């Protein structure tokens, strides 16, 4: 029975794709978010029943996936994205998102939780503001569409 | 010469009956600094340029004598936003009792008047003090 909850800052992302799963710089990210699902419904009122109304299920919606890094000047991933965006040529991929921990029985790094993200393709790309008077890092941000995600049980 | 001057012989002209004081402070002039940098400067630190000016208030102390209530009168000259304003001149003298360094203060008027503390065992005199606001100050040496 659990006594202590897990920690959020040890994680990884894997691209199961063209040949990006073996490229080390393609797994290192500063931030990952957007993993949430929502059910959308409608409301129906029945005459004579004044104590409650009926909520009926309609459809399912998912959030976009957002990744943030320091700027990498030569990236195969960015070539894939810009091929989709400039030449209207898209080729969706599959992804894995992992939450990691230390297991020992000496010790080893092992996955703790894994999600499969199915049919991802580019949505948005951006780079942060250049300012002559601030100490900052050039940070690039990518946003992706996908169909759904599942737990690797 | 090769010898400096002391700070124990001076005089203040403020529009009162007595020119003697025990303490004089708040003589200072300041200017602001503006920083700037463009993107492609081979220099990574900012450039500086002069800005607006700022003057501090004036604080003066004196012992309390019988029959002298000038500080309160000048303070109480105040009306809604009007008040009597004065020209304040502070000087430094030498051994023949003549001036050497002069501070000139335009349009002074008092902002605070502080009375004495009373202690039964106290073997000290009664000291009152005033704080003065003023637009600008000047320095004349020689």
């Amino acid at each position: 029975i659990r006594t202590y909850p897990p920690v959020s800052f040890f994680f990884e992302v894997v691209f199961q794709g063209e040949n990006l799963d073996k490229d080390v710089v393609e797994t290192r990210f500063q931030s990952v978010t957007g993993l949430s699902v929502d059910m959308q419904t409608e409301t129906l009122k029945e005459g004579g029943e004044n104590r409650f109304e009926h909520i009926l299920p309609v459809r399912t919606k998912y959030d976009p996936l957002v990744l943030k890094r320091g700027l990498v000047n030569d990236s195969q991933m960015v070539k894939w994205c810009m091929d989709a965006i400039l030449n209207f040529d898209i080729r969706p991929m599959n992804l894995l998102v992992r939450l990691l921990h230390i297991e020992r029985s000496s010790s080893t790094i092992a996955p703790l939780m894994t999600w499969k993200v199915i049919n991802a393709w580019p949505k948005k790309w951006s780079v942060s503001e250049f300012n002559a008077e601030q100490n900052s890092i050039a940070v690039e941000s990518l946003e992706l569409n996908y169909s759904y995600f599942e737990t690797l049980k | 010469a090769e010898y400096p001057l002391p700070k124990f012989h001076f005089q203040v002209d403020w529009g009162g009956s007595r020119l003697g004081f025990t303490e004089v402070s708040g003589l200072d002039v300041e200017t602001e600094v503006i920083e700037y940098r463009e993107g492609n400067l081979p220099q990574y630190h900012k450039l500086k340029m002069p800005g607006m000016q700022k003057f501090s208030n004036i604080t003066m102390k004196r012992g309390t004598f019988q029959g002298d209530n000038d500080f309160y009168k000048w303070w109480n000259t105040v009306a809604l936003n009007t008040i009597e304003r004065r020209d304040l001149t502070i000087s430094l003298l030498n051994e023949k009792h003549e001036p050497v360094v002069v501070w000139k203060v335009n349009r002074a008027w008092p902002t605070k008047v502080q009375s004495t503390d009373l202690k039964g065992d106290g073997n000290e005199v009664a000291i009152e003090s005033i704080e003065v606001a003023h637009e600008g100050l000047t320095i004349q040496n020689g």
